[PDB]
Order: C-alpha cells, then structure tokens, then sequence
RNA sequence: AAAGUUGCUGCAGUUAAAAAGCUCGUAGUUGGAUCUCUCUCGGCCGAAGCGUUUACUUUGAAAAAAUU
C-alpha cells in the first residue's frame, strides 16, 4: 500500500495503510484500490487547532485517484474524527541551472519540473471537487503577495467548509498566503 | 465618471464586451446535445460548426453551417451542455 | 509591432494618471513590469496593484494615487557604471530630492540610491518623479 | 495588422481558461487518437481533422484531452505529409492563379496576387528551412509547382 | 500674441514652483 | 562659446529648407510572455572538472614626470 521513496514508513503512514486495507476488504472500491498505492503522509494543524491529513501519492496514478477521490474522502471522514482529507501528487523540484552546479544536468530540465509549474499543479491537485476557474495575485503595499483563487460555483456546496484548510495546507507546503472565492456568474 | 472598479465588472458589461476584450477572455460558443425527431440518439454538436453533421443511425441532416451559429433542422431538439 | 512592453506600461500609467484616473489596466504583464511597479510601490507612488492571471501573459490593475508626475523608460538599456549615476541623474531627475532611476543590476531590480548602497551598477530601465 | 493587407481585423478564436477536459465527454484519449487515424486515412489535413473532431465528436481541444497537438500525433505513426499544410495551400493557390494567367493574359491583378503569394511562399520556406522541416536544397520553382500537388 | 521665449520662461518657472511645492509638502509630512 | 544652426544627450520635414506614385522586395537595425556546485588523493580544508559560452557590472594588481 505504501512505497515511500525514502522507504521509511511512519506510524501515520501505517495507520492509513491499514485504513485503506479496511476500505479495500469491505467497501465496493475493491477492484481499483488493490492496483494503486501511495507514498507518504503528514498531519498539519490549521484553523485554530483543527488537524488535516495530507497523502503524497505517486504521479502516474492521480487520474485513477481522480476517479475515486470523493468516495474515499467521505469514507475516511467516516473512519476518522472531524478532519479533512486532501491528496497531493509527489512532484519533484529540479533546481535552477546556475553557473555553479553539479554535472548531472546534461539535458535541459523539463518545464513541468520547474518551481512554478509544480506549484500550480499542486494548487490544482488541492482542489478536485472544485476547479480553478480564475486566479489573481494581489501585491499589497508591504510587498507581500496574496493569491486569490476563484473556484466553481455550480458545485459550491461541497467544498465551502474546506477552503480554510486548503489555504492552511498550501501555506504550510509552500509559504504563500492564498484565499478562495466563488464568482456569482461565469 | 473617472471612477469605476475595473477588477469587478458587473456581468452585463462582461457579457456585452467583445470576447477578446474581456478581463479574462472566454468564447461565446458552446457544445449542445441534439436529438433527431426520427430517432432517440443524442449527438454532441458545436454551436458554431462549419461542417454538416449527419446522424450516426438515421443519416439525416442535423445542422447546416452558416456565417455564425449552425442552423439546426426544423424538428431536431437541443439542450445546452454544461 | 509591440516591443518593450515596459515602455508601453509606463506610457499607459503616465497617460492615465495625467487624466486624473483612479485605476489603470495594463497588458501584457511581465516580471520586469512587476518589479518596476514594486519599486514604485515601496516609495509610495502607485498605491497597490494586482496581477490578473489568464493563461497568456497576464494583466495588471494598478490603483493610481496622484503623487506621480512622470514615469518613463530609458530605451535602450544603457550600461550604467557606478560613477555614471550622478551624470545620469543630472540628465534625468529634475532635482536632487525626488525622482528615481531604476537599474537592473546583478543584485536585482533597484533604484539608484540602493544601487549606490550595494556598490554596483547595471543597466538603466526608468525613472519616476 | 496583416502583413500585406492594410486592414487590421480582430476575429480569431479565444481559448477558455478551463484547460481541464469536461466531464460530459466520455471519449478517452485513445479513441480520439484512432479518430485522428481514420481521419488522416481519409486524406485530411490536420486543420480539417481538428475541425471535424470539434464539430462532431465533441473534442474541444486535442491538446487538452490527449496531451499532444494533432501534428505530433500524426508524426508519431508517420501519417504526416512531407511539407506542411500552409505551404501546401499557398502552392496550390499559386498553381491555380498561374493556370488562370495562362488562360487570361490581361489580368494584371492576378499577376500582382501571384507575386504576393510567391513572396509568402519564400518567407515561409525560409522559416521552415531554418527549423529543418524542409531540406536545405528545397526551392519553389514556377514550373516545379504542379508536381508538388 | 506673445513671444515663445517668454512663454517658455513662464512654463519653466511654474514647473519649478511646483517642484518646491512638492518638496515642501513632502517635508511637512515628517 | 552663446548655438538645441550638425542635435548621442538634444533639432526638424501639412502650410516656412525638407516624406519617396504604389505594393513586393537582401543585408543591417530591432524584436511578446514564460524556467527559484561537486568528485578524488594529501593537512573542517588544499589541488581537480568546472557550472553552456558570452555581453554587462564590481573588485584587486599593474599603470613617467610635468600639467590639471
């Protein structure tokens, strides 16, 4: 179930491993979860003492995880206490090639392996029930940026209560303050 | 005059503007589900289609291309998708 | 054709502020434009601005204040050694108190005072007073 | 503004911000690719392939659903013409105007338009030879025009 | 109407007066 | 030198000196947005490959007096 890149399972990871094992042996989500696997997990405190679990999953299976997202989240919400479940693709950051680097960059790094592409993909993967239909970056008078993400309104009831932990986990994982809105008309 | 919030336009001005002159541009076209009156099958047709699109089973004429939007046949039903 | 988008952004800002407007929309965005506007912002000249992200080169909406008289680009980006700053400011800034030559140096985008303080030169972008 | 026409229109296509594939499209990327394959077997240019896929099969953008644009898909299995479709269309237009000139000698407008078309052909051939799509020995000759069609 | 050079002198003088105007307004802020 | 009457800073070309009938058309000039240091031998260090190469910027050395 868990195959860490460091190959060092933690007890959060083993706990959610038996959690996914319980969901695989009992619920109707048998035929696909057996094929899939994850990599890592972390627990972050956001919103004034409200915890959230994050699950780092290897990239080429996200689309399979995009098929079984909401059902697995609701089943782990039944499984655990009041928490929030989000999935993050394990994205790799290749450093910017400068005039002081090690000789492993014999080809150009892919544009998808850059910092900004990885962070926009991460901000996309934080929100599966919604979709990012807009984005703005407010540069305040102090000089600190603030991203505002406009999500989908047609399904707005699903993730209205989850925007605060979204901002908290993105701030923890990147260091950028973000906010989320819902436009009245597309 | 000389004072209007450019960041938050009310939807009638954004709908009124040219599609490239909107704050973030968006197309005026859409995809639509059409049902032939002689059958029950559903077909996905672009609103501004340039080619004539035939039925997969009835082989009837569904839409005719014009200068802008396509001209659906009198009798076919349609419903805007998403 | 459209070359030197920083020139077009600064011309748009100047023209909008001379007509007494409160906000100005500039397209396309650029990182040089954003750093130039940040340099203005830290000196209290253009309020605060926001970047609108479409999947193209974005747009910027700037909340104009009124303290600016003229912002301008110096094209082409002349090599400015650390002595030439006095010469350049005596050509560009109408006085010794207010006005700013913005330099792109190896330490980033800055103004001429902070260019002197870090003891470096670079290439000249613009000035605003 | 245009290169040679002094008029400056605006009409074009405005791609939406939504790069994600919409939920209602039940076609997979593979089924799109074999649709491209039959369409190419029918003797269709990539532009016509994209037009038919958009008009009938509901594919908004092939690059959004398959991850690659249509010419790379045709290039992977070798169902791609030797020279690109825009150059091919300029060359066909040049042959058509030249045949009309052979029938009609008083049309000086067609002569001027032929000069314009040949100028486009030269500029775009220079661009392609810069990016190695054409071999460096390739040249447009007036008599070597109907053989390319 | 009137000579150009006198108009240029007047424009330069009013712009100079605006320069010390902005300087004094900035000095009063401290 | 006044002189911005040779104009890089810094000029002009409707009516005063002066912009080509029109389009195509080498070279040159100019070009949208985008990408955040290490391996071996010798006492945490020294040698080595540099990291694409530049242009740019800064430092250090070196650089007759007289004149200024």
């Amino acid at each position: 179930i868990v195959k860490p890149n460091g190959e060092k399972p933690d007890e959060f990871e083993s706990g959610i491993s038996q959690a996914l094992l319980e969901l695989e042996m009992n619920s109707d989500l048998k035929a696909q979860l057996r094929e899939l696997n994850i990599t890592a997990a972390k627990e972050i405190e956001v919103g004034g003492g409200r915890k959230a679990i994050i699950i780092f999953v290897p990239v080429p299976q996200l689309k399979s995880f995009q098929k079984i997202q909401v059902r697995l989240v609701r089943e782990l919400e039944k499984k655990f206490s009041g928490k929030h479940v989000v999935f993050i693709a394990q994205r790799r950051i290749l450093p910017k090639p400068t005039r002081k680097s090690r000789t492993k960059n014999k080809q150009k790094r892919p544009r998808s392996r850059t910092l900004t592409a990885v962070h926009d993909a991460i901000l996309e993967d934080l929100v599966f029930p919604s979709e990012i239909v807009g984005k703005r970056i407010r540069v305040k008078l102090d000089g600190s940026r603030l991203i505002k993400v406009h999500l989908d309104k047609a399904q707005q009831n699903n993730v209205e209560h989850k925007v605060e932990t979204f901002s908290g986990v993105y701030k923890k994982l990147t260091g950028k303050d973000v906010n989320f809105e819902f436009p009245e008309f597309q | 005059p000389l004072a209007k919030d450019l960041l938050h336009p009310s939807p009638e001005e954004e709908k009124r503007k040219h599609k490239k002159k909107r704050l973030v541009q968006s197309p005026n076209s859409y995809f639509m589900d059409v049902k032939c009156p002689g059958c029950y099958k559903i077909t996905t047709v672009f609103s501004h289609a340039q080619t004539v699109v035939l039925c997969v089973g009835c082989s009837t004429v569904l839409c005719q291309p014009t200068g802008g939007k396509a001209r659906l046949t009198e009798g076919c039903s349609f419903r805007r998708k998403q | 054709v459209r070359m030197n988008v920083l020139a077009d952004a600064l011309k748009s800002i100047n023209n909008a502020e001379k007509r007494g407007k409160r906000q100005v929309l500039i397209r396309p965005c650029s990182k040089v434009i954003v750093r130039f506007l940040t340099v203005m912002m830290k000196h209290g000249y253009i309020g605060e601005f926001e970047i609108i992200d479409d999947h193209r080169a974005g747009k910027i909406v700037v909340n104009l204040t009124g303290r600016l008289n003229k912002c301008g680009v110096i094209s082409p980006r002349f090599d400015v050694q650390l002595k030439d700053l006095e010469k350049w400011q005596n050509n560009l800034l109408p006085s010794r108190q207010f006005g700013f030559i913005v330099l792109t140096t190896s330490a980033g985008i800055m103004d001429h005072e902070e260019a002197r303080r870090k003891h470096t030169g670079g290439k000249i972008l613009g000035f605003f007073f | 503004g245009r290169m040679h026409a002094p008029g400056k229109g605006l009409s074009q296509s405005a791609l939406p911000y939504r790069r994600s594939v919409p939920t209602w499209l039940k076609l997979t990327s593979d089924d799109v690719k074999e649709q491209i394959y039959k369409l190419a077997k029918k003797g269709l240019t990539p532009s016509q392939i994209g037009v038919i896929l958009r008009d009938s099969h509901g594919v908004a953008q092939v690059r959004f659903v398959t991850g690659n644009k249509i010419l790379r898909i045709l290039k992977s299995k070798g169902l791609a013409p030797d020279l690109p479709e825009d150059l091919y269309h300029l060359i066909k237009k040049a042959v058509a105007v030249r045949k009309h000139l052979e029938r009609n000698r008083k049309d000086k407008d067609a002569k001027f338009r032929l000069i314009l078309i040949e100028s486009r052909i030269h500029r775009l051939a220079r661009y392609y030879k810069t990016k190695r799509v054409l071999p460096p020995n390739w040249k447009y000759e007036s008599s070597t025009a109907s053989a390319l069609v | 109407v009137l000579p150009k050079k006198e108009k240029m002198k007047l424009r330069r003088e009013q712009w100079l007066q605006k320069i010390e105007a902005i300087k004094l307004a900035e000095q009063k802020h401290r």
